[PDB]
């Protein structure tokens, strides 16, 4: 059934199967293939892979990767991709002593922040959004990668699944046990994104749940019921967590202006209720150069 | 325009790619009409039995209404099905509908048990990938339950517009819910949109007015339909409205979203 295609390198694995770059043999086009061995899988094809090929068969956006065709070859189920050159990972690491020019970040942050929206709208959670998922091409795009982790969302929402987000970008409401998580979880990532775009290390490197909560109340000041209502009466919550304060925004990302500093805070914010959005992000005046607004009705 | 002002995205946005997504996924009543050893009483037969190992298996209503809407899709894309083959079609409908909205789904065996050998984990692989091949995997529908679940939220919002944290009464879910389920066994209810069939049960359990109010529609845009459910909700009413079911294992914020079953048949004759 592959017959037209030809490997030509292993990409990576990502939440399920193999990424390989192909080559369209007449065609000259450059592919991305996500294999799936049916042969091994009991339960046939993955949870993750029926919800990544019906999620993004409806999710058309310039920001977020094309899934081209779907084929089966009698032991594998192959998903083909648009190719892109680079990932935001190894992107970041080729430029941790350069540095990525604050105009570049700018523009990644926008276009990361027009795919969230349009994932939101279509009310998709994507539930993965590390720096490994954010696929760069040549001409100054950004697009979102691997839906494998993401689920649609009903309104209301209901209980999902607890174990969801890569821990460094993980919201304190996961971490904390909420029962209910929304669109607010993906705008955390993305404020983590931000910040290691700008500092070139990762927001809150931690090596357990308890590490990644500390480090993120040493940064952002322990929540109270104030700044965060329900904190203490939620399930992983411990009334002896140490008590810290909230870092001056100057001293945890040097580089970024009043503008840049206010967006991600708003971003970062421990409430999802109060936490900035994707579409209210796209309105921030840090934006406000790269984007002029539109008028409105009624 | 039901939705309040939304925080995410254009609350007007929101609902037309929700609306623009009926247009998208295409059902048709007479799906029998391309298969003539069929007859309409066997989905109803096969999707009271969905219902009833969705119960057992303490499955949502989502995956239920998600299995059927899998099985009159994939009908419409087939042309001569014997009766034999329906409880291949209906349980693998299940096995890819319990994946997508399961956090534990029930085993592959498991669904193989629950159709006492007539159907092996093998075939159900393989049907799974001819219905989601054939489907051309479009299987990310709103589902009839789906909709009764947003209008059930718009019914019970405060000053405080928080649409996605659920906040409404158990026991008026799921008498909405049974009459639902109810016409679901009728074929004829596929020329009624899922967003339409929920709102005019909606309508028989409350008024007008309120169903306008949580889905949008005008009456105009639900009068052949709560004409049609006019039966259904007689045979319900007749019968006294059911009580919520508490499940082992399932938290009771999450009850009334487990499926169950009832003597839906005999209620259908009617
Ligand atoms: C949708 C599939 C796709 C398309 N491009 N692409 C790239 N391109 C970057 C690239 C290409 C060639 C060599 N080097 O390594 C970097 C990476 C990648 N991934 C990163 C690694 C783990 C798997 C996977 C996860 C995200 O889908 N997946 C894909």
């Amino acid at each position: 059934s592959m017959e037209n295609f030809q490997k030509v390198e292993k990409i990576g694995e990502g939440t399920y199967g193999v990424v390989y770059k192909a080559r369209n043999k007449l065609t000259g086009e450059v592919v991305a293939l996500k294999k799936i061995r049916l042969d091994t899988e009991t339960e046939g094809v993955p949870s993750t892979a029926i919800r990544e090929i019906s999620l993004l068969k409806e999710l058309n956006h310039p920001n977020i990767v094309k899934l081209l065709d779907v084929i089966h070859t009698e032991n594998k189920l192959y998903l083909v991709f648009e190719f892109l050159h680079q990932d935001l990972k190894k992107f970041m690491d080729a430029s941790a002593l350069t540095g990525i020019p604050l105009p570049l970040i700018k523009s990644y942050l926008f276009q990361l922040l027009q795919g969230l929206a349009f994932c939101h709208s279509h009310r998709v959670l994507h539930r993965d959004l590390k720096p490994q998922n954010l696929l760069i091409n040549t001409e100054g795009a950004i697009k979102l990668a691997d839906f494998g982790l993401a689920r649609a969302f009903g309104v209301p929402v209901r209980t999902y699944t607890h174990e969801v987000v890569t821990l460094w970008y993980r919201a304190p409401e996961i971490l904390l046990g909420c029962k209910y998580y929304s669109t607010a979880v993906d705008i955390w990532s993305l404020g983590c994104i931000f910040a290691e775009m700008v500092t070139r290390r990762a927001l809150f490197p931690g090596d357990s749940e308890i590490d990644q909560l500390f480090r993120i109340f040493r940064t952002l000041g322990t929540p109270d019921e104030v700044v965060w209502p329900g904190v203490t009466s939620m399930p992983d919550y411990k009334p002896s967590f140490p008590k810290w304060a909230r870092q001056d925004f100057s001293k945890v990302v040097p580089p970024l202006d009043e503008d840049g500093r206010s967006l991600l805070s708003q971003m970062l914010h421990y409430d999802p209720n109060k936490r900035i959005s994707a579409k209210a992000a796209l309105a921030h005046p840090f934006f406000q150069d790269v984007t002029k607004p539109v008028p409105h009705l009624r | 325009s039901p939705l309040p002002v939304l925080s995410w995205a254009n609350r007007e946005e929101v609902w037309k790619i929700m609306l623009n997504k009926e247009k998208t996924y295409l059902r048709d009543q007479h799906f029998l009409e391309q298969h003539p050893l069929l007859q309409p009483k066997m989905r109803a037969i096969l999707l009271d039995w969905l219902m009833e190992v969705c119960e057992v298996y303490k499955l949502h209503r989502e995956t239920f209404y998600l299995a059927q809407d899998f099985f009159d899709r994939y009908m419409a894309t087939q042309e001569n099905v014997v009766k034999t083959l329906l409880q291949l079609i209906g349980i693998s409908s299940l096995f890819i509908a319990a994946k997508l909205e399961e956090i534990y789904p029930p085993k592959l065996h498991q669904f193989a048990y629950v159709t006492d050998g007539a159907c092996s984990g093998d075939e159900i692989l393989t049907m799974e990938l001819m219905i989601m091949k054939a489907l051309k995997w479009r299987l990310s529908p709103l589902t009839i339950v789906s909709w009764l679940n947003v209008y059930m939220q718009v019914a019970y919002l405060n000053d405080l517009h928080e649409v996605l944290l659920p906040q409404y009464p158990q026991q008026i879910f799921i008498q909405i819910a049974e009459l639902l389920d109810l016409c679901v066994l009728d074929v004829d209810c596929l020329e009624f949109p899922y967003g339409i069939l929920a709102a005019s049960a909606l309508y028989h359990f409350s008024s007008s007015e309120l169903m306008q109010k949580v889905s949008g529609y005008q009456w105009c845009d639900i009068e052949n339909c709560v004409k049609w459910m006019v039966p259904f909700a007689m045979v319900i009413r007749e019968t006294g409205s059911s009580k919520l079911k508490h499940f082992r294992g399932v938290a009771d914020e999450d009850a009334h979203n487990i499926q169950t079953h009832r003597d839906s048949l005999d209620l259908l004759d009617k």
